[PDB]
């Protein structure tokens, strides 16, 4: 009934598809041996799979999945397997399983599809580790309509539920291990993998960019406005479109190659009109069929355009290229991704939301600048220079293309590879939900029943802390400027005790090696002797530092897979109740302590819960093998870069596939990196289907644990400034032990930083969990026990230069915000401050990006500090004349300051955005993103902070900007940037304008 | 005697390549 | 259409010479650019006579009227540029990879000369900041 | 420091061009004397190409967003002096330079093909008395001599030269004109015939001694077979260097080759044997050459792999999908070695024939050979 409407969808999509080239290929019949070995003598076609889908076909329609495979050849075709949907209902009586049985056959009378008896395994049950199984009724339907059905049954019985989110694409594609990205042979048995091909097929790529009207100083509204040019590339090759009756000249035929790597040869195509450039463009797409397509944003601006324009000139996006708005009104077709960078760019990229911007991306990432253009200024040039916003559009369209195939494509579609969703799904699902299905993944894999999500609304609040984080120190510290060091010497005596040992640990355990094929063992073993005897005698030290960073690699995976951690290990009222306890010693169970804290006004109780050593494996050996895979890939790179430069310099020489090899296995080994860190996050997400508070509070309590250990050691070895969840900056003595390399008899070399193997041998002496089991055989549920430990800190530097901020306010710092320095004397980091923050003044960002730099300079402390003076007079000069000496254009650019709101108008932001609404009309102030521009004005004298910001941008300047106002809050940031930390360290104010508050000199010793 | 200066601006751009006719150049 | 290009006068001064070594040619030329907009006025004649001689910076030469509007200070390979009272140029002394040629199209007669090459240029890429 | 000045209004006939080192060193010989040379086809709508003697430039000009102000020396007519203001790390100015020109864009050199404008050149087939044809259609275009032809065209001298050698370039009655490829071959197989009947040194052939040959036993006036004819052939099918030829033997018989498929398999698709045979026994008697249709690559096509037909590549569509499926058309299979020929032209990234394919056409291949299979 309501099948046959999904059948007239599915064959008006059907008509699309075979229109863009895939027809429905059914395999030959093999009744024969289904062998993986001779693939290629079964009847079929081999493919690599590149896209698959759902779909419903006639004998109402037969609910099923079409898969889209690319041949080794270039070309394509599509196939379609059919699988029943099915799910479970579990009975808390088994004795009535008849009954349940003989009920739902009365009660689903005809939405049951069919039903047959499977085993599964329960946590919660009783005498589970002896492989007793759960007994459940399975329930299929023919479609997801029945099973809609079903849970509307369900739902009143609620009031006075299982497998209802799976999607069937997911089911159907772990069921049968497929993902796409491998390749397959289609044939009667099924898909065969072809593990002889593992390189990619090299997909159809289109790139575009448009270029539209817009009204002055409001947003484009796609019910009048018109594109004025559409640019676009396909697989590295420029077109670019032109509507001559806005566009005031003919574009001619150019090269735009702003890079040798990235030639750019365009053709124009000046068109009459908008529906001329849209009827191209789809023919053009057509002609030459994508599958992606990718965009920036293009899903809330760009489509709904296109579709609205269409609709306005008689257009069908669907019947010309098979895109229509989705339930989230994005648009899709079956064959072709709409890759939204602005996805990944928010999600994966690494980077602050003040940098989510196309032009910081393609600085980043691309490495150059490309030519900007204020879009006020390109509709006059519509009419004064087309050649202008021709030069600009591509500019758009050539850092668009490249950005996406060379940072996009490698991990979207190597990551792709291994979890069995289109690049669409990855970009958009939650990573908790992500994390979530690969679990169901290895779950189902390993006949593990799946809970249901956790429903209730979120203990109304919980802020729990996930990590720890404390300032300990602010200031200056430079390789060339001494330090004092108060060495406590039963440090040394504890490290001297633990020498042969932690030396031992670090050649055979942190380096998985044997002490009998190293040649320098007790040279190495002396000279640290010495050094520590040394500092033991002389440990009150004033010297030059060694500014070090000590963090521990992957640190919360780290404890999970050395705890054997997963939140189904939680006891939950039971253990030991059927399985035995006293063998372990323990009585089986481990108790472990965490740090418990409640919202409900907050109160922590330290708790302790209890973890069988022999529960069930199943998340673990995941995560642990996924670590493997990495450390292989890791491997296989390095074995990769030796190929890379063995081979002559001929580029055409069949091995660009090698390069890719090389940039894939990267791509492959970060994406298990993003993986492998996202299994922590997944069990403190809402909804939860492995939900533990107990896990995070152990978490965190461990890593706070062995971070507390790591600083208080070199607390008293040493000085730590910062600490923040897992990472420690420190200086050291120069005379401290550092780095020393073991030979091995093979002539090999093996690495050592001592201080790391010290901190790394105490992890294990005091974390190691020697209750770790693990099934020996599984039948007999015997358990062998070991001792595991995979957590080793690491160390960067030492560095040139270090730089900490201190709050306005008294023994208070400020964290996440610091400023850290490469060796070579570059910013690798800045966090949290003002410049990355919505909605700052733009002078303040001009003073911090000349001042960082200069720090380096001078070799005292008094010297850098007149340096900086010395820029901050230049910015008193500017700002006490209240910049009389100083051109008129200079003044205007410097002053504006511009706030998003972040609700609706329904702060100095509100105010704004307010007189912004009110002048120009409430519509403006609706929506998110409106410009406000705006100045504190002097003016009105004795007005409240929120009336201060009135926007002056919609109307003498010099007196209406609140001049001290802006001194003062560059002053504050003058203040956490370079006096505090003089006043801090006792040097009287370079910068006398703000003043030494009474707080921090008493607050440190003078 | 006063209003002489330039107008900064913050980076470099290099333009498309383009084909030159006489026209052009006359 | 078709022309041969003149380079005989340009080759007559450049065999006499040494090869370009320094940013000045044995011939004394030099080349120009900018990283801005130079903001001039739109008149040139009318500002001219209130200059000062003073000043200096809007001067007469042969019935032009050429502006004094900056000075350039070249020290090896650094230089720095001010540009009236209130700007100031911080800059370097690049040598060209490829060296360019300045020729001239006597559109008149659709004549073409070589006029000369540049091996070096002084270029200016941070923010100007008031001369003091 | 230097005192700078600036001229109020710069002309904008000073201009960049970008002179590679290769550019510079022919710009310093002194020695040429219109060596180099601006070429455009045309003026409103063609390129602008920049010529050597030898080699060919076509020009790009590429515009900046910075503010390029030439400038040089200048004598100050009256002393002047400086307003000092506060300027530090000034010092007194000890020259006056003024801007006198401002460019805004570069025009960069590509080494590129010059190639000849052949738009009014007519085609000869023999006719007698031609000047009264020429004169009977109205091309206005009159071309005296090469150097004029060539001073129109793209190209180089020297490129002029060769190209026109090897269209077979010729004159006849005094007007100039192109052979049809008929009558061409039948002049050039004639004269062959002469050549054999002369016993001339075909390594060291001159323009005189082979016109003799020609024209020996015939009259003059019926005799289309003149001194500027054989120079033609000559620079066609021989190689000079006084300037003396010789032949290039297994290129002649690829022409021949290629002159036999158009005659005599070209509506038809003989098996490769017989059309061999008859062909070996074409040639003019003991001319020494062997076969294989690897010479003609490029020139036929062959429906089974035994059999030819004849085909020629100026007929194939510029557009690849096009040009390959009339190729797939006249040949289902094709030998990848043997198809490359007919598409080299297509082939402007120089990269791996089957990545050329591969964005319009697909792939398959067999044992030894690789074809390629359009859907
Ligand atoms: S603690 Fe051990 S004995 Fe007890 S239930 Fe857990 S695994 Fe079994």
């Amino acid at each position: 009934a309501l099948s046959a409407q999904q059948l007239l969808n599915a064959s008006k999509i059907d008509d699309i598809d075979s229109m863009m080239g895939f027809e429905r290929y059914v395999p030959p019949q093999y009744n024969g041996r289904f062998d993986a070995k001779d693939i290629d003598q079964i009847p079929g076609r081999v493919g690599w799979l590149t896209n698959m889908h759902a779909t419903l076909v006639s004998q109402q329609g037969i609910s099923g999945v079409d898969f889209y495979f690319l041949d080794e050849e270039g070309g394509s075709f599509k196939s379609t397997v059919v699988y029943d949907p099915y799910f479970f209902i579990a009975c808390n009586d088994e004795s009535r399983v008849n009954d349940v049985e003989e009920l739902v056959k009365k009660y689903l009378e005809s939405c049951l599809k069919s039903l047959q008896i499977i085993r599964k395994e329960d946590l919660t049950m009783d005498n589970h580790l002896l492989g007793l199984q759960k007994t459940l009724i399975k329930l299929s339907f023919v479609n997801s309509n029945q099973l809609f059905e079903a849970r509307k049954l369900l739902r009143p019985i609620l009031q006075d539920i299982r497998e209802y989110d799976v999607p069937y694409h997911v089911r159907v594609s772990i069921d049968k291990d497929i993902r796409v990205g491998k390749w397959y042979k289609v044939t009667q048995q099924g898909f065969i993998e072809d593990t002889r091909k593992i390189a990619f097929a090299d997909p159809v790529v289109m790139a575009f960019a448009i270029a539209t009207t817009k009204p002055p100083l409001k947003f484009p509204d796609s019910a009048v406005d018109q594109i004025m040019m559409i640019s676009y590339m396909i697989d590295g090759e420029g077109f670019l479109i032109t509507n001559r009756e806005i566009i005031s000249e003919d574009i001619e035929d150019f090269e735009y190659t702003p890079k040798p790597e990235y030639p750019g040869f365009f053709t124009i195509f000046n068109e009459n009109d908008e529906v001329a450039l849209l009827q191209r463009f789809f023919e053009h797409i057509r002609d030459v069929r994508p599958t992606v397509i990718s965009t920036f944003n293009g899903d809330f601006f760009d489509w709904p355009f296109i579709h609205n324009r269409s609709k306005i000139h008689g257009l069908d996006m669907f019947d010309e290229i098979g895109f229509a708005p989705d339930a989230e009104g994005e648009y899709k077709s079956s064959y072709c991704s709409h890759m939204d960078c602005f996805r990944w760019v928010k999600r994966d990229s690494y980077l602050p939301q003040g940098s989510q911007g196309l032009k910081a991306v393609t600085q980043s990432k691309l490495g150059y600048n490309p030519i900007e253009l204020d879009p006020e200024l390109m509709t006059p040039y519509a009419f004064e220079k087309p050649q202008h916003l021709s030069e600009y559009s591509v500019s758009d369209a050539v850092a668009t293309y490249y950005l996406y195939m060379k940072y996009v494509h490698p991990f979207i579609f190597s990551l792709c590879t291994i979890i069995p969703l289109n690049p669409d799904e990855t970009l958009r699902k939650g990573t908790g939900t992500l994390c979530e299905m690969l679990l169901m993944v290895q779950a189902y894999q390993h006949n593990i029943l799946l809970p249901n999500k956790h429903t209730d609304p979120i203990l109304e609040s919980e802020t729990y802390v996930g990590g720890h984080v404390e300032s300990l120190e602010a200031g200056v510290f430079r390789s060339d400027l001494k330090n004092e060091f108060k060495i406590d010497p039963s440090a040394i005596d504890e490290l001297l005790q633990e020498l042969p040992e932690a030396l031992k640990f670090s050649v055979e355990v942190e380096n998985k090696s044997s002490v009998d094929k190293v040649t320098n063992f007790e040279e190495i073993k002396n000279q640290i002797t010495q050094k520590l005897l040394e500092l033991k005698e002389n440990n009150i030290r004033n010297e030059l530092p060694l500014i070090y960073h000590v963090d521990v690699a992957s640190m919360y995976p780290n404890i999970m897979t050395t705890n054997r951690l997963q939140p189904d290990s939680i006891k939950a009222e039971r253990d030991c109740a059927s399985c035995d306890f006293n063998r372990p010693g323990k009585t089986c169970a481990r108790k472990l302590k965490w740090a418990w804290r409640g919202e409900f006004v907050s109160e922590i109780v330290e708790r302790e819960a209890i973890v069988c050593q022999r529960e069930n494996p199943f998340y673990v050996d995941t995560v642990k093998s996924f670590r493997d895979r990495r450390y292989e890939f890791k491997g296989l790179a390095k074995t990769w870069k030796g190929n890379l430069s063995k081979i002559d310099p001929s580029d055409k020489h069949a091995r660009d596939e090698a390069k890719k090899m090389i940039v894939l296995y990267d791509s492959l080994q970060l994406a298990h990196k993003v993986i492998l860190n996202s299994f922590y996050g997944y069990v403190m997400r809402k909804g939860s289907r492995w939900y533990s508070m107990e896990m995070a509070g152990i978490t965190c309590l461990t890593g706070a644990t062995i971070i507390q250990m790591a600083r208080a050691l070199v607390e008293r070895v040493g000085r730590p400034l910062e600490l923040d969840t897992d990472g420690i900056w420190c200086i050291l003595p120069k005379s401290f032990p550092e780095t020393y390399f073991f030979t091995l008899e093979n002539g090999k070399k093996l690495y050592l930083s001592y201080p790391c193997s010290m901190l790394n041998y105490r992890v294990h002496q005091k974390f190691t969990n020697h209750q770790y089991q693990e099934l020996k055989d599984p039948l007999n549920y015997i358990y062998e026990t070991h001792s595991e430990n995979t957590i080793f800190f690491e160390v960067d530097g030492p560095y040139k230069a270090m730089i900490l901020p201190s709050s306005k306010e008294e023994g208070k710092g400020i964290k996440k915000r610091y400023a850290v320095f490469n060796e070579d004397g570059s910013l690798a980091e800045l966090k949290g401050f003002e410049l990355k923050r919505r909605g700052e003044l733009q002078l303040i960002k001009n003073f911090q990006s000349d001042i960082f730099k200069v720090f380096l300079e001078g070799d005292t402390l008094e010297g850098c500090y007149s340096a900086v003076a010395s820029v901050c007079n230049r910015w008193l000069d500017v700002l006490d004349s209240h910049g009389l000496m100083l051109e008129d254009e200079d003044l205007v650019s410097l002053i504006c300051e511009n706030r998003s709101m972040s609700k609706t108008l329904k702060s100095t932001s509100i105010t704004t955005a307010r007189r912004l609404g009110d002048f120009l009309g409430e519509d403006m102030v609706k929506d998110k993103g409106l410009q406000c521009k705006y100045i504190i004005s002097s003016k009105p004298f004795n007005a409240p902070v929120t009336e201060r910001a009135i926007p002056v941008a919609i109307f003498d300047i010099r007196t209406i900007i609140d001049w001290g106002y802006y001194r003062e809050r560059l002053g504050s940031a003058i203040q956490k940037i370079i006096t505090i930390p003089a006043a801090l360290q006792g040097v009287s104010n370079p910068v006398p304008r703000v003043e030494h508050p009474d707080w921090l000199k008493r607050k440190i010793a003078t | 005697t006063v209003k002489i200066w330039v107008k900064y601006n913050e980076g470099f751009s290099n333009a498309v390549r383009k084909n030159v006719t006489w026209n052009n150049l006359w | 259409p078709s022309v041969d290009i003149d380079a005989s006068q340009w080759q007559k001064l450049t065999q006499s010479r040494e090869k370009q070594t320094t940013v000045i040619t044995p011939l004394g030329m030099m080349m120009l650019e900018i990283q801005g907009e130079l903001e001039l006025p739109k008149d040139f004649a009318s500002l001219a006579r209130r200059d000062s001689p003073n000043e200096g910076r809007f001067s007469e030469q042969d019935g032009e009227t050429l502006i004094r509007f900056g000075s350039l200070q070249i020290d090896g390979e650094r230089a720095t540029l001010f540009v009236g009272k209130k700007q100031r140029l911080l800059g370097k002394v690049t040598k060209l990879d490829v060296p360019m040629g300045i020729m001239h199209f006597n559109s008149k007669d659709n004549k073409v000369e070589l006029v000369d090459v540049m091996k070096y240029k002084v270029i200016f890429k941070d923010r100007p900041l008031p001369i003091m | 420091s230097i005192n700078l000045h600036s001229a109020p209004e710069y002309d904008p006939s000073y201009k960049l061009i970008q002179l590679t080192p290769e550019l510079l060193d022919i710009i310093q010989d002194p020695v040429q004397n219109h060596q180099l040379r601006f070429k455009s086809l045309d003026k409103d709508k063609s390129e602008v190409v920049l010529c050597s003697h030898d080699k060919t430039w076509v020009l790009k000009q590429r515009k900046h967003s910075n503010t390029v102000l030439l400038m040089r020396e200048f004598v100050p007519e009256q002393p002047i002096t400086f307003d000092e203001t506060l300027l530090f790390g000034l010092s007194k100015p000890y020259m006056d330079v003024v801007g006198f020109a401002k460019t805004e864009s570069e025009f960069e050199t590509r080494e590129t093909h010059g190639e000849l404008n052949l738009n009014s050149v007519p085609i000869y087939n023999g006719e007698l008395d031609f000047s009264d044809k020429i004169m009977k259609r109205s091309s206005t275009k009159v071309i005296g001599t090469l150097e004029e032809l060539l001073e129109n065209s793209p190209c180089s001298a020297l490129e002029g030269i060769s190209k026109w050698h090897k269209i077979g370039g010729s004159v006849k009655d005094g007007v100039l004109c192109i052979l049809s490829q008929d009558f061409l071959f039948k002049a050039l197989h004639v004269l062959l015939m002469s050549a054999m009947a002369e016993s001339l040194d075909l390594q060291h052939l001159n323009v005189e001694d082979t016109h003799h040959a020609v024209g020996k036993d015939i009259e003059d006036e019926f005799n289309p077979y003149t001194r500027e004819i054989i120079e033609t052939v000559l620079n066609k099918f021989a190689v000079q260097e006084n300037n003396t030829w010789r032949l290039r033997i297994p290129f002649i018989a690829q022409w021949y080759g290629i002159q036999a498929l158009r005659k005599y398999v070209s509506g038809i698709s003989m098996p490769i044997d017989e059309f061999l045979i008859k062909w070996k026994s074409l040639f003019p008697p003991f001319f020494p050459c062997d076969i294989d249709i690897d010479m003609l690559r490029g020139y036929h096509f062959k429906p089974t792999d035994k059999t030819v037909q004849y085909i020629a590549k100026s007929t194939l569509p510029m557009d690849p999908k096009e040009r390959f499926k009339v190729l797939f058309r006249l040949q289902s299979q094709w030998d990848l070695e043997d198809i490359k020929p007919l598409i080299e032209e297509l082939n402007s990234r120089g990269m791996k024939i089957d990545s050329f394919i591969m964005k319009y056409a697909r792939r398959k291949r067999l044992g030894k050979k690789t074809v390629v299979t359009s859907r």
